[PDB]
């Protein structure tokens, strides 16, 4: 339940 | 000057009036010609 | 008749040239030392024996008998920063969503509140220094929006820099493409409900290029309330729509790739519920929009043409009105000019292929963070970038009426707007040039 | 009343001009010879017979009876290098670590030695300034560090031009992304734990775009241990945390492809002990940190706006306070105006896509030696770079006072803030017109 | 206190035809294409129907 | 029959 707020996925 | 008035619960204005010599002299030396001399003291303009 | 003596020299007659210059290495030394190229002394005497100090003591005298002038050419040489903490260029209030509950039972509560964001000094370029901005909107959520609930899906306030209605079709009521068109026409700021931004006191505002049609009521505030009509429509469902081909249309793409909702006013509306300035100036009512008082500009980066205030207290005579004074931000003046910054333009075509290409030579997606979200999305970089420059500025002012007697240490001072010694003067220097105009 | 004679030939009248020019075929032959454009003789007769010399006994004579004066507007013209040793643009100290050892049984001992590396001339723009110094700390580790302990991992100071911190998760205490964000926004200084840098000997300092707040008080000395607060953070082990899909993240990269340590100060925090100068500017504390006694500015590759000092010993009258003399580095000064040198600026959005491309259009690594730790990294190349560019300068002074007797054979001398002769000038040459400005 | 400013008055001797040198400093930001300057608008002739 | 006035191939 951690949002990094990053699309590691591209 | 320090005034000391009875509080009111809205905003009000202390109103001054600075008593003075307010005048005008008016020249007409010509046919549709106005010259005028206005001279406001104390607190000149 | 009209000499000009010094200690005990030839006189001089008619005119010469008195040098206010900083560099000279003795009196750097001694004298300013606390002070900077903006307020300090220098010795107006030039004569290589004397100490300095002991120089004060002598005096360059204009003939008496006659009333003199001088002419006042300066060079000015500044570098300040395009965003700065000093110009009011590193700040900017936008209220945001702090927190998103489940309340007593049923209630979905949403708790708003203003918070001021600051940037990091120097940052140049137009479109990065929106960037920076969306990124503080950001970095801000980061420290409290998510840890209170508040998803990404209803993140309020981003600058962007298109028109969100380039695609619209008026009778689909959506984008038709199913993407907001891409290009960037002019900086503009987008608001979910509840929030918005305020720029009282900021300069950025200049920078976005967003006016008072009415400057000087002191009050920038834009709320979301303000931006009526003009709401950013929505995408069309371009796979269902294609696929199904009664066609679905109609079908207003809800969320995205990873999950995000495109709020929707409600299950029927082609709009959504995030508020484009850009479209109420030139979409929305003219006559009660906010065309009616807000003024789409052209952006200039230097946020603002700004001029600065010279005074040489001690060497020209006070100026019609100025009266004397001991009070550094209050020296008479005697010759005004535009701060040395000038807005240099380029073309990048290479601009949104380059966000494209920008995004992997910068090993992170520090800015798009949201790359599905048409909205959250990085605004397109415009092709045509300004970006402040600082520029020596040889200026003239006239001629000055001068002293009789000319003291030994003259004080420079260049001041601002508002009357207070500006840090980002690296050189300032001025020639001034006696020569007489009456007698008495 | 007005005249103006000359040996024999007709009497003009009113005014006229001479010429000051070092171009002359006769005068370069005898004349100077061991001189050059900025300190040389000139004959101003300009009449076709007559050995110049010879010349030099005629004289121009301008009416006895009036105070003459002459208009001075001048032609300069250089071609000075954005980086040399005259103008202390090719030095500059900066403290290295000398030699990592293994002693007295268990003690680490780490010594730190103050340097003066320099640059090999010209190399413009700013950019390549940064690398060329860069390079310079490097060539020096090739000659001391390596062969005295010393590894990459420790190599102290490092001039950069990022925002280690734009990953950076509040929460976290990680850059996120598991890279510094290599996008270039303003050059800085990174130090290591003991190092630091010195400009106090030169003009580099400038073109980094960080100074003092109190420019006189001489000595610009950065230590690492200034640097407070703002140490750059670690980054996120990106590899660990995903795979791992508790939570590794905690994990911060101890180190990177060919193992180079991050130096972390301990086991459990997520800083390194690199510390950043833009970071301590506007991350750390305002009151007391570096922001509190340096400034953040535009960069400007020429260094810094020096003047020029023009003097004319054998044609105008010694302005008010000068004294004459015959000591080159002491001539009256006349005028004085801007060593002719602009900041043109460019755009380059080929700025590391070109860094990424021009690693393998030069055939080698020789600036980015260590391409894969994060931080010893090459700085990113920043969009808009800056170089000097030499620029003629048809400048205007103002009437001088003239003698009543011009000699055959006139000094001419250009000198430069500290008062001497400047070797990068190509071209110099006067014209003056004299006119009547009262009797005696 | 302006206003009270606006009562005094700056005299060039009387006795003299006074004139003065008047350099400005202007600087706007006017768009490309906008409203006032009639730069948004234009008429065109187009189809508006086909019909059988 | 209804014309999006947009290629959507390509």
């Amino acid at each position: 339940t951690f949002n990094p707020v990053y699309p590691y996925d591209t | 000057m320090t005034f000391e008035v009875d509080p009111m619960d809205e905003p009000t204005l202390l109103y001054v009036l600075f008593e003075v010599f307010d005048v005008v002299r008016v020249h007409r030396p010509h046919r549709g010609v106005i010259e005028t001399v206005y001279l406001r003291t104390p607190f000149s303009a | 008749r009209n000499s000009i003596r010094y200690s005990e020299l030839a006189p001089l007659f008619d005119t010469t040239r008195v040098y206010l210059v900083d560099n000279k290495s003795t009196d750097v030394a001694s004298l300013n030392y606390q002070n900077d190229h903006s307020n300090f002394l220098t010795t107006v005497i030039q004569n290589n024996d004397y100490s300095p100090g002991e120089a004060s003591t002598q005096t360059i005298n204009l003939d008496d008998r006659s009333h003199w002038g001088g002419d006042l050419k300066t060079i000015l040489h500044t570098n300040m920063p395009n965003v700065n903490e000093f110009m009011f260029t590193n700040k900017f209030k936008a209220r945001v969503m702090v927190s998103r509950s489940l309340t007593k039972d049923k209630q979905v509560e949403l708790k708003y509140e203003w918070v001021e964001f600051t940037l990091p000094e120097g940052n140049y370029s137009e479109t990065m220094t929106i960037d920076l901005m969306n990124n503080a909107i950001v970095e801000h959520y980061l420290k409290v929006g998510r840890q209170n609930g508040v998803l990404e899906s209803d993140i309020g306030v981003k600058f962007d820099t298109r028109n969100f209605r380039l695609g619209f079709d008026p009778v689909t009521g959506l984008v038709m493409p199913g993407v907001y068109t891409n290009e960037a026409f002019h900086p503009d700021i987008i608001l979910l409900p509840g929030c918005g931004v305020d720029f009282t006191h900021s300069r950025l505002s200049n920078l976005l290029g967003i006016r008072k049609r009415q400057p000087f009521q002191e009050g920038f505030r834009i709320t979301y309330d303000d931006l009526e009509g003009g709401n950013i429509p929505a995408l069309l469902d371009v796979d269902a729509y294609q696929a199904s081909l009664k066609k679905p249309v109609i079908k207003p793409l809800t969320e995205d790739s990873k999950k995000r909702s495109y709020n929707l006013i409600s299950n029927d509306s082609t709009f959504t519920q995030y508020r484009s300035w850009y479209l109420a100036y030139n979409y929305g009512d003219p006559q009660t929009g906010i065309r009616s008082w807000t003024l789409l500009c052209t952006p200039d980066v230097t946020c603002g043409s700004e001029q600065v205030y010279w005074s040489l207290p001690d060497m020209m005579q006070d100026p019609v009105t100025f009266r004397s004074t001991s009070q550094i931000s209050n020296f008479p003046v005697v010759g005004a000019e535009l701060l040395p910054v000038h807005s240099k333009s380029f073309y990048n075509d290479q601009a949104v292929y380059s966000q494209l290409i920008r995004q992997f030579t910068s090993l992170t997606h520090v800015f798009n963070r949201f790359p599905e979200n048409q909205i959250l999305a990085r605004p397109p970089a415009p092709t045509i970038t300004t970006v402040s420059e600082n520029v020596p500025a040889l200026t003239d002012h006239g001629t000055l009426p001068l002293r009789n007697s000319i003291g030994g240490v003259q004080r420079v001072t260049i001041t601002d707007a508002r009357r207070r010694t500006c840090p980002y003067v690296y050189k300032a220097l001025g020639i001034v040039s006696p020569r007489v105009l009456s007698s008495r």
